[PDB]
C-alpha cells in the first residue's frame, strides 16, 4: 500500500516533469524557428499576393469571418507574428503579437498597419490551463460597412440596431476589438481565430502557398494539410 | 416540357413569388463501387462515377430549405449500366416567410435529377488516382513538397517568364489526365433513402426555432413515403421495384402502410437482394453518413463481413446503438426505368460546379456551418453564400418566380 | 524590365525552398531535443510502474482503439503484459527516423499453455522510388512463442495455408496479436491488419500516456 502510494507520488510527478520539458521545448523551438522565420519573410516580401492567396487556402480561416471581409483580406500583403516569450519568462509560450498591413482599396477602405496583441490569463486556479486574451486595437473599418460600424451605428441599443451590431461583430474588422474578456459580446471565437494565426497560418504560409499553385485545380487541398478489405 | 432546374422549381412554387436557390455540384469522380466486389462473380463494373448535388432555396434574403442527393453511375464492362440516386439529407429551418409546399420541392428537384442524361456525369471525370507517365514536363500535383513545387515555378520562370503550362487544359493532356465514358440514356435506376428521425440535419440548431416543425419518424417516414410514391407514379415505368423496410416493426402493419400507397407495387423489403443470395456485404451499399455502411464497418471490424448473410443483416443492424426504439427508421428503395428518357445535360444556369472539391465544401459549408437558433443564422447564411460567390466566381444564386396556383 | 521582375520571383520561390528545408532540420532537432530530455523521465516512470500490479493490463483494457485491433480470445494473453518499454532509435544515430523505434514486452507466463517471455520489435520508416512521398513504418517478424491453444491455428502449424480450413484459420492467426509481431508492412493484405497503426498506437499514445489511462481507469473504477 504504501510502497504503492509512493509509485503513485512519482508518477505524478514525472507527469509533472513532462509538462515541464514541453514548456522548455516549445521555447527551444521559438528560438531556432525565430532566424529562419526573418529570413523567410524577406522572401515572402518580393511575392504579391503571397497573402491573399494562403488566406484564401486555409480551410477554417473562412468559418470565422464574413465572406464579404474576402474583398478586404486580399489587400494584406504582409503579417508578422512575434513570439513573446522570447522577451521575456514571463509570457506563456503561446503568447504572441501579430501585425497586419493592409494596402487599402480606392474609395473604400484606407492602407494602414494594424498590430494586435494575444496573451493567456488565469482566474483563479493553479490547475486551470488559462485563455487568450487580448486588448482592442484601432483599425479603421471600409466604408462598404458604414451601416454595420460599431462606432457609426446609432440606435445600439435598439432592436434593429442591436441587429446591425451583431453582423459587424462578425467581420474580421470586429476581430480587432476582441479582448476575450467580455463573453457573448464578442467577435465569436476570436481566441480560436488568433490560434489559427500563429499555429497554422503564419507558420504554414508557404505550404499553403504551394497548395495553390497545383497545375489541375481539381487537386487544391487534395494534398491535405471508404472501401473494406475483406478476406485477410 | 419542364427543361431547366428553373422550370421545375417555378412550377412548383407559389405563383408571384421571388425565390432564389443554389444548385451546387461536385466534379464527377472514378470511386470504389457502391456495393462492395465479389472476386468470386461473374462481372466487376468498370468504373463506378460518383457526384454530389446540393440544393439550398432561399426566400427573401433568408434560407429555409436545403437538399443533399449524391448520384452513382457504374459502369459494366458487359453488363449494362446502372445509374444508383441516394438521397442523403432533407431540412428546412422555418425562417420561411411565406407558405410553400417543401415536399413538392423536394419532389421536383428529384424529378430534376432523373431527367438528367447519365452520360452528362461521363464526359470529363476526374480520376481517382492520376498518372502523370503520359506527362513531362514535371508537373506540380498533389502529392508535391512545397519545396519541389516552389523550386518548378521557378524553373518555370526562368525558362518561359511564367508559372503556368499554356497546354494543361488542352485537349491531349485532358485525353490524358480525365476520363470519359458513354452509355444507353436509357438505363437502370434506383433510389435508396434511409430515414431516420433527428431534430436537425443540415440546419444546426434549428430545432430551437418554434417556428420549425419536427417530424417523429413516424411522420417522416410517411413524409419521404409520400414523395416517393409519386415519383413513381409520375416518372417511372409500370412493372418497377418499390421497396420498403421498417426495421423492428411487424410487417402486417408495414404491409397496411403500403397497401394505402397510390402505387400498387410497393412490397416490404429491400432492392438489394438477390437470386444468388449471397452475403450481406455483396449486397448492401456503402453510403455517406448511411446507417447501413456504419454497420457494415463493424462488421468488418469483427471479421464478421464473411458470417453474415442478408435475412441475419437487417436483424442484427436494428439491434445496434444508433437504433434506439421505439424511434422509426426505415429503408426505401426503388429500382425500375423511366417513363420517359432521360435526355437532359445541366447549364450553369441549372447548376454551379465549382474548381474543386475544397470550394464546393467551402460553399457548402456556409450553409451548413451556420447557427439556426434565431434568424440571425438563416440571413447569414444567405448573404455568405451570395457575397461569396460573386466574388470568388463571379456568380449569382438563380433566381425565379412561382408559377402554380 | 519584365525579365528582371519575374526573375526577383524565381529568387524568393528558391530563398523559400531552402527555408523550408531548414525549418524541417530544425523540426527534427527539436524533436530530438525533447527525446532527450523524455529519456530520463521515463526511466524514472517505468521504475515506478513494477511497483504497480497489472498496470499495464488495466492501461490495455482502458484504452479506445486498442482492444479493435486484436481478438478477443487474445486479452487473456494480454493480460499478462506485465512491462512496456519503447525506444527511440534516433537517439542513437541520424541514420534514423525520430518516428523510428525498437519496443519491448513482457509477457508473465501462463500455466500450463503460455509462456512467460521478453520480446524486442522493432519499426522504422522507410520510402520507396520516389523522392516526394511521405514513408511509413516497416518491421521484421520477430520469434514469439505462441500459446498452444492458438496451435491449431499458428501458421508454422498449419498443415496446408490453402485449403478452405486453412484458409480460414490461417487467417484467424495472422489476426491475432501474435499475428503482429511477424508484421513487416511489406506484404499488404498478406498479414496482420493496420500492424502500422497499431504500432504507432504504442509509441505516441499507449507508452506516453500510459498514466493517464490507468487514472482515468481508476476513476471509472
Amino acid at each position: 500500500e504504501n510502497e504503492h502510494a509512493k509509485a503513485f507520488l512519482g508518477l505524478a510527478k514525472c507527469e509533472e516533469e513532462v509538462d515541464a520539458i514541453e514548456r522548455e521545448v516549445e521555447l527551444y523551438r521559438l528560438n531556432k524557428m525565430k532566424p529562419v522565420y526573418e529570413k523567410r519573410d524577406a522572401y515572402i516580401d518580393e511575392i504579391a499576393e503571397f497573402w491573399k492567396i494562403v488566406l484564401s487556402q486555409h480551410v477554417s480561416f473562412a468559418n470565422y469571418i464574413r465572406a464579404s471581409d474576402f474583398k478586404y483580406i486580399d489587400t494584406i500583403d504582409k503579417i508578422k507574428v512575434e513570439w513573446l516569450a522570447l522577451e521575456s519568462e514571463m509570457y506563456d509560450t503561446r503568447d504572441f503579437s501579430i501585425t497586419f498591413h493592409f494596402h487599402g482599396i480606392e474609395g473604400d477602405f484606407k492602407e494602414q498597419q494594424v498590430t494586435k496583441v494575444f496573451q493567456i490569463k488565469k482566474g483563479k486556479d493553479d490547475q486551470e490551463d488559462g485563455i487568450l486574451t487580448s486588448e482592442p486595437v484601432p483599425i479603421e473599418w471600409p466604408q462598404s460597412y458604414d451601416s454595420i460600424n460599431p462606432d457609426l451605428i446609432k440606435d445600439k441599443r435598439s432592436p434593429e440596431g442591436k441587429k446591425k451590431y451583431r453582423q459587424g461583430m462578425k467581420t474580421i474588422f470586429g476581430w480587432f476589438r476582441w479582448t476575450g474578456l467580455k463573453p457573448g459580446k464578442e467577435f465569436p471565437h476570436g481566441d480560436s481565430l488568433a490560434s489559427l494565426f500563429s499555429e497554422e497560418i503564419y507558420p504554414f504560409c508557404v505550404k499553403y502557398y504551394a497548395e495553390a499553385q497545383r497545375d489541375l485545380e481539381d487537386e487544391e487541398g487534395e494534398s491535405g494539410l471508404e472501401v473494406d478489405l475483406p478476406l485477410s | 416540357n419542364s427543361m431547366s432546374l428553373n422550370d421545375f422549381l417555378s412550377s412548383v412554387l407559389p405563383v408571384s413569388e421571388q425565390f432564389e436557390y443554389l444548385s451546387l455540384q461536385s466534379i464527377p469522380l472514378e470511386t470504389h463501387a457502391v456495393v462492395t466486389p465479389n472476386k468470386d462473380d461473374k462481372r466487376v463494373p468498370k468504373s463506378t462515377i460518383k457526384t454530389q448535388h446540393f440544393f439550398s432555396l432561399f426566400h427573401q434574403g433568408k434560407v429555409f430549405f436545403s437538399l443533399e442527393v449524391y448520384v452513382y453511375v457504374t459502369l459494366w464492362d458487359e453488363a449494362d449500366a446502372e445509374r444508383l440516386i441516394f438521397v442523403s439529407k432533407a431540412d428546412t429551418n422555418g425562417y420561411c416567410n411565406t407558405r410553400v409546399s417543401v415536399r413538392d420541392i423536394t419532389k421536383i428537384i428529384l424529378e430534376f435529377i432523373l431527367s438528367i442524361d447519365p452520360n452528362y456525369y461521363l464526359q470529363k471525370v476526374k480520376p481517382a488516382i492520376r498518372s502523370y507517365k503520359k506527362i513531362s514536363p514535371e508537373l506540380i500535383s498533389a502529392a508535391s513538397t512545397p519545396a519541389r513545387t516552389l523550386r518548378i515555378l521557378a524553373r518555370r520562370l526562368k525558362q518561359s517568364g511564367s508559372t503556368v503550362l499554356k497546354e494543361i487544359e488542352s485537349p491531349r493532356f485532358q485525353q490524358d489526365l480525365y476520363l470519359s465514358f458513354t452509355c444507353p440514356r436509357e438505363i437502370l435506376t434506383k433510389i435508396c433513402l434511409f430515414t431516420r428521425p433527428a431534430s436537425q440535419y443540415l440546419f444546426p440548431d434549428s430545432s430551437k426555432n418554434s417556428k420549425k416543425h419536427i417530424l417523429n419518424g413516424e411522420e417522416l417516414m410517411k413524409w419521404w413515403g409520400f414523395i416517393l410514391d409519386r415519383l413513381l407514379i409520375e416518372c417511372f415505368q409500370n412493372d418497377t421495384q418499390a421497396k420498403l423496410r421498417i426495421p423492428g416493426e411487424d410487417p402486417a402493419r408495414v404491409r397496411s402502410y403500403l397497401r394505402g400507397m397510390k402505387y400498387p407495387l410497393w412490397q416490404v423489403g429491400d432492392i438489394f437482394t438477390s437470386k444468388e443470395n449471397s452475403l450481406a456485404v455483396y449486397n448492401i451499399p456503402l453510403f455517406p453518413d448511411d446507417p447501413k455502411a456504419r454497420f457494415i464497418h463493424q462488421l468488418a471490424e469483427e471479421d464478421r463481413l464473411l458470417k453474415v448473410s442478408l435475412s441475419s443483416f437487417w436483424i442484427e443492424l436494428q439491434e445496434r446503438q444508433e437504433f434506439k426504439l421505439s424511434v422509426t427508421s426505415s429503408v426505401m428503395g426503388i429500382s425500375g426505368y423511366s417513363l420517359a428518357t432521360p435526355s437532359l445535360f445541366p447549364s450553369s444556369a441549372d447548376v454551379i460546379v465549382p474548381k474543386s472539391r475544397k470550394q464546393f465544401r467551402a460553399i457548402k459549408k456556409y450553409i451548413t456551418g451556420e447557427e439556426y437558433d434565431t434568424e440571425e443564422g438563416a440571413i447569414e447564411a444567405f448573404t455568405n453564400i451570395r457575397d461569396f460567390l460573386l466574388l470568388r466566381m463571379a456568380t449569382n444564386l438563380q433566381s425565379l418566380t412561382g408559377k402554380r396556383e
